[PDB]
């Protein structure tokens, strides 16, 4: 069985730097094989990619937040961690963190299974 | 920490698999019980060093990725290279190719040995 | 106007003589298969052409690494077997007195004497056949063993046979064979061969009498290290077979006395039948055309015309006076003076019959503080082996007179390996190599 | 195997003898008799790591035939290369020169350690 | 007579003890005692053949002295090149960033991947 | 305790070979770092340097004795020898030999401990 | 079990208290025998 | 003088000299060694 489950402070004041931490029990982050996504769904609105990390480094965020984000990934206890810079009021949303097998291409991006999705207020 | 994700792309196509090769090469190094624990780190030596002169006798030393100036016969293998990246994985391409490995290496073998023997004589001018 | 350069090569044939430990190429018993590698069935043999080695059998480092290998293997297969330390008491030993034969007469006693059992509060009182040599008066006799050190008895599971041992090299070394028929093992062979392992190596152990073996190709060989000097061995290389034939017709009977919780103590019973000397045989036409072409030999390196004569042991221990050896776990001491009886000078169907003493306490190697106990065999013994070679040794002082005497000689087991570890040479390759070349890295 | 023609061209020349280095090559790897071939083994290992590390050090890693730059002193030989290459063996020449041998490695190192630092020294414009 | 100055330089600055590496570079490879000996051999052999095994990972095989494309980050060290070469021991260089290796080991070897990578996509063009 | 032991003929015909060995107990000349040098003083005259040797052979002489001088310097015993060919009567003087602390940057040529001096009159 | 006594003979004020003769059956070659001897064993050794 | 701690006294100190004081040690006694067999092989030396 693999599942991710995300910690962090469900309520911070606005303006500075918000922490979160997802931990699958599964699949390995190290295995050069998933990537591992930040997918977010604000209220009344659909869902918006936010950055993805790879086992080797080479993460990538959207062009929107490229500036106010910062995805890390530590392999040793077989976590990944997202820092949102300068987060405003229009950041009150469900940070959900996704698994994609587009590392092994014999399929695109495609995410599957999904964390249980923590809602942080802003 | 130097696991960290052994044979971790086994089910990863070959083109996918081939951008990890560091994380599967780096962990081939690492009274009768001290015997046996002696005599198992021995072997392991031993065939990295085979493994290593192997590499070193096609002019490959030191390098992960290296492609030699052989030409690919196509009695050993007919399949292109978007059915064999893509579409193929290591264990599958190794089951497929396993009879046609020792005349690939004597092959490799003669053309570095030629390569050598020419890069000489040019040389020699 | 030169301007050659220096250039590094690697792979070199180049090779220099060294000594490395061999080990073991085989294909339960004494010379245990289990600790020695398996051998390849297709053996590689690449000949070289146009090398002379210079080889020398006097200072092969690998016979003597055969040696240590062989007195080891048997120190090792020794030690899980009973300890016959009860067995030094006082026995009470009477003649036998059925069937006796003239030749067999001062011979097996019936002792008997109080043992231990199972439960250490009690004795029992076992007789059984000890032969001659093996008991010594102290109507008392003890072992011959007692006053020198308690030694083990052998396992009967285990059997003695030789078996062919081929001794590789390690990686990086090489072993250079010696093709070239008529080769009196010293000195440049011309015709060098590399092989991977070497041939059937049989470590079969006796004296003056070398049992199965490798013959010759071209005709009998004579080898010594100085033949100049008389005291350094000869040996003789025969280029076909003398068969002899070697036995013990006493039918006997094996008992087995608990002496100890486990241990048991194998001793001969019944002698059933008629009381008979071992005797071994030997052809008189074929040992008589072998001693020709053996007289030949050393008539082309000891002058035209020169009188040689074969006489019999001149004395020792008899171990090194006897030809000893061992064909079902009984070790025969066939004395040879009929065979080494006779003078050659220049110029049917009846066979010989050695006699033969068979022996339980031995120590085969010339070490004092060890021996064994060969248990009794039931039945009939009948090995029929290979005479394929002598160790003959010149008596000294004979001065320029025409007299010449070669006698049995011996005693020193590194000869029967010698014989059959001469063409073999162990040599380490040199890869690395510098030489000119028109060359410039940059 | 790799056994297969191991050494053979010893009587050779050494220009004949200098094409067949793979096979030599190939064939320098591969309670108390544990402890026999287990050293023998360690054994072998440590005199090819020897061996190859002097390579390495003398610039040729990863090459069976690779020629350096240092000049040769005639001291050590004046025969000219007709007279070397087609007319004496490999085994005659190691005999010749084993006097100098020493001397030649420690040009070769220097040799090759000062080309290192020109090499840096260019490369640091 | 391979031992003949090890080490030597302990005390000399980085830049003049940079050109005596060799020198301590051939001395790094060469019944329960015969275990003892026969241990202590194949743990030199082990760390050796490790050493190597990273230093070929970086595509600096073969080399003493190799430089990478890699940048310095100013975080690992602020120090300049006229105080670290001419006023600083390799000693106390290696105390100083003695806990920012790793991630420099990990910037090489994704350098050369990347590298090699690169290179093969070049060359198949 | 570290110094330095002359040694050689004390007179010699002033038409050959001058040979001059210096062996140095405390320091090794193995270790790369200290340079061996020749210095000279005749008579009524000051100091005059020669050449200095390495323990990578790369030495140097003075341009004024390129010609007439060869320094050799042997590691297995540790010592060094200066070879004076075609001597003069401007030879006779005392033949220090000195240790230079130039390996490794530290200080430049920076002569500390000297030898007896052996007067090697011709 | 050892059956010891004093030295006597040639003894002096300071080796007193010292070095006893003793007596004492052990087993020889042969196992079904026994032998008598002596030795001097040190007053260390030997205890009551 | 060497110490761990000299301060506590609980460890030892190692005092090590400049020069050698000669000290020479007898055994006056001439013993005699005697050979007692008590057993096959194993033989037992002691003071005669
Ligand atoms: C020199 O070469 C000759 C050539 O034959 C060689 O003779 C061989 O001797 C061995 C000695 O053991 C013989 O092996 C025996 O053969 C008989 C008959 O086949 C067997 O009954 C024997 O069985 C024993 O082992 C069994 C367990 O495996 C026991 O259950 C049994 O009771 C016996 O103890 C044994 O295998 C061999 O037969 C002959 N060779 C021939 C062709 O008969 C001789 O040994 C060589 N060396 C010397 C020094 O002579
Ligand atoms: C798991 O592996 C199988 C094959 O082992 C993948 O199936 C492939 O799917 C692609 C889809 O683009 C097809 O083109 C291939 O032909 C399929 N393979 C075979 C052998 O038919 C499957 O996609 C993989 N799944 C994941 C999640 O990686
Ligand atoms: C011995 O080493 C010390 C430092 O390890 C050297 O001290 C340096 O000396 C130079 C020149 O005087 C100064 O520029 C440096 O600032 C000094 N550094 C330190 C840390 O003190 C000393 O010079 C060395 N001595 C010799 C003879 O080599
Ligand atoms: C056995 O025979 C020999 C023959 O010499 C004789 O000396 C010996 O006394 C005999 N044994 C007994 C117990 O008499
Ligand atoms: C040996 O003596 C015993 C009696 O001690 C007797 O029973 C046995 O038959 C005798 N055997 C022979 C061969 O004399
Ligand atoms: C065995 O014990 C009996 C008991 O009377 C004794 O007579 C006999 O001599 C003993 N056997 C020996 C000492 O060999
Ligand atoms: C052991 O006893 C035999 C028979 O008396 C004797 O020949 C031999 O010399 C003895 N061995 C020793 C070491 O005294
Ligand atoms: C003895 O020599 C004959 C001669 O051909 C041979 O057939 C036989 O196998 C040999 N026996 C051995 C070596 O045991
Ligand atoms: C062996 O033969 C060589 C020549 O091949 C000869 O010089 C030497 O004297 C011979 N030695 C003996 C003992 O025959
Ligand atoms: C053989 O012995 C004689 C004795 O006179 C000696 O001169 C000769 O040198 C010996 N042979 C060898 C090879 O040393
Ligand atoms: C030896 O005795 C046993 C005992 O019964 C018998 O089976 C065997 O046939 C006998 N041997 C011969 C050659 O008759
Ligand atoms: C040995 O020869 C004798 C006499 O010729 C004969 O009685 C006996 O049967 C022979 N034995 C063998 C094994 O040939
Ligand atoms: C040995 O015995 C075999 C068979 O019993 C026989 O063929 C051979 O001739 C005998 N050896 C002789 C008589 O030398
Ligand atoms: C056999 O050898 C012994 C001891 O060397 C000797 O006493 C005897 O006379 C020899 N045999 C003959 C028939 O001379
Ligand atoms: C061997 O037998 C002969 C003939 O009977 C005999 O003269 C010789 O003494 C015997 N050998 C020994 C060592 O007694
Ligand atoms: C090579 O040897 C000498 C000069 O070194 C000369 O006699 C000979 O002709 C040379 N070979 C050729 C092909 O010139
Ligand atoms: C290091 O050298 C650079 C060279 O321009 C200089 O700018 C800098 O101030 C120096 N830093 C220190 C600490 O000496
Ligand atoms: C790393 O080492 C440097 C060296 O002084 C030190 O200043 C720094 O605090 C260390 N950082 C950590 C996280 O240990
Ligand atoms: C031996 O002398 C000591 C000291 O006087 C004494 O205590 C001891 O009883 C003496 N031994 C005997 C057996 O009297
Ligand atoms: C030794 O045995 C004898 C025989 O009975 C006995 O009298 C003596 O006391 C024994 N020695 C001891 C117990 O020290
Ligand atoms: C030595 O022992 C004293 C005991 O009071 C302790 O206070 C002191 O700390 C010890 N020395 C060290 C270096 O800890």
């Amino acid at each position: 069985q693999v599942q991710l489950q995300e910690s962090g402070p469900g309520l911070v004041k606005p303006s500075e730097t918000l922490s979160l931490t997802c931990a699958v029990y599964g699949s390995s982050i190290s295995g050069g094989y998933f990537y591992w996504h930040w997918i977010r769904q604000a209220p009344g609105k659909g869902l918006e990619w936010i950055g993805d990390v790879y086992f080797s480094g080479t993460t990538g965020y959207n062009p929107s937040l490229k500036r106010r984000v910062r995805i890390s990934a530590d392999t040793s206890k077989n976590q990944f961690s997202l820092n949102l810079r300068s987060v405003t009021a229009a950041d009150t949303a469900v940070y959900f963190c996704a698994r994609d097998p587009r590392g092994g291409g014999w399929v695109p991006n495609r995410f599957d299974v999904w964390g249980a999705g923590v809602l942080v207020t802003v | 920490a130097v696991f960290l994700g052994f044979l971790g792309a086994a089910g990863s196509t070959m083109g996918a698999a081939s951008m990890t090769l560091t994380v599967q090469a780096r962990n081939l190094l690492s009274t009768v019980w001290g015997i046996k624990q002696l005599q198992a780190r021995v072997l392991a030596v031993e065939r990295y060093l085979r493994d290593q002169q192997l590499l070193g006798i096609w002019g490959c030393s030191g390098k992960l990725i290296c492609c030699t100036n052989v030409p690919w016969n196509s009695s050993w293998s007919n399949r292109n290279l978007s059915e064999i990246w893509d579409n193929m994985t290591w264990l599958q391409w190794d089951k497929e190719i396993s009879n046609y490995t020792q005349i690939i290496y004597g092959l490799l073998e003669e053309s570095q040995n030629q390569q050598e023997k020419n890069e000489q004589d040019l040389l020699a001018l | 106007a030169e301007n050659l350069w220096v250039t590094v090569y690697y792979g070199v044939p180049v090779w220099k003589d060294a000594e490395t430990t061999l080990f073991c190429a085989s294909d339960h018993n004494v010379w245990a298969t289990h600790a020695c590698v398996p051998t390849d069935p297709n053996p590689q043999e690449i000949h070289l052409e146009n090398v002379t080695e210079e080889f020398n059998m006097w200072k092969n480092n690998m016979v003597e690494q055969m040696h240590t290998d062989i007195i080891s293997l048997w120190d090792q297969s020794l030690k899980p077997c009973v300890k016959l330390t009860p067995l030094c008491v006082t026995l009470q030993c009477t003649n036998v007195t059925n069937n006796i034969t003239d030749d067999m007469r001062g011979e097996l006693k019936n002792c008997s004497f109080n043992m231990t059992t199972e439960l250490r509060d009690k004795k029992q009182k076992v007789y059984s056949l000890f032969y001659r040599l093996d008991v010594v008066q102290i109507k008392e006799y003890r072992l011959i063993n007692c006053n020198t050190s308690a030694c083990t008895q052998a396992c009967p599971k285990v059997s003695f046979e030789p078996i062919p041992i081929h001794y590789c090299a390690p990686a990086g070394f090489a072993i250079l064979k010696c093709k070239d028929k008529k080769f009196n093992g010293t000195g440049p062979c011309p015709s060098v061969s590399t092989v991977q392992c070497t041939h059937g190596i049989k470590p079969v152990v006796s004296t003056q009498l070398l049992l199965n073996g490798s013959l010759a190709e071209e005709e009998v060989m004579i080898r010594s290290e100085n033949i100049t000097n008389n005291a350094k061995n000869i040996l003789v290389q025969f280029n076909t077979p003398v068969q002899i034939n070697c036995t013990r017709p006493n039918n006997n009977t094996r008992k087995s006395i608990r002496i100890g919780p486990g241990q048991a103590f194998y001793a001969t019973g019944d002698i059933i039948g008629d009381i008979r000397q071992a005797h071994c045989n030997v052809s008189k036409a074929t040992w008589n055309e072998t001693l020709g072409k053996v007289v030949k030999q050393l008539r082309k390196h000891f002058g035209n015309n020169t009188i040689i004569r074969f006489a019999n042991s001149s004395g020792g221990d008899l171990e090194v006076t006897t030809h000893s050896f061992n064909c079902g776990g009984e070790f025969f001491y066939c004395n040879t003076s009929g065979l080494f009886n006779s003078t050659w000078i220049s110029n049917s169907n009846d066979s010989i019959t050695l006699p033969c003493r068979i022996k339980q306490i031995i120590n085969m190697w010339q070490r004092i503080g060890q021996c064994m106990y060969a248990p009794p065999i039931q039945g009939v013994i009948r090995c029929v082996s290979n005479i394929t070679g002598l160790i003959l040794t010149r008596d000294g002082g004979s001065t320029n007179s025409t007299t010449e005497t070669f006698r049995p000689g011996g005693g020193d087991m590194r000869d029967n390996w010698r014989s059959e570890l001469y063409k073999y040479k162990v040599v380490k390759i040199e890869p690395l190599g510098v030489a000119p070349t028109r060359c410039k890295r940059r």
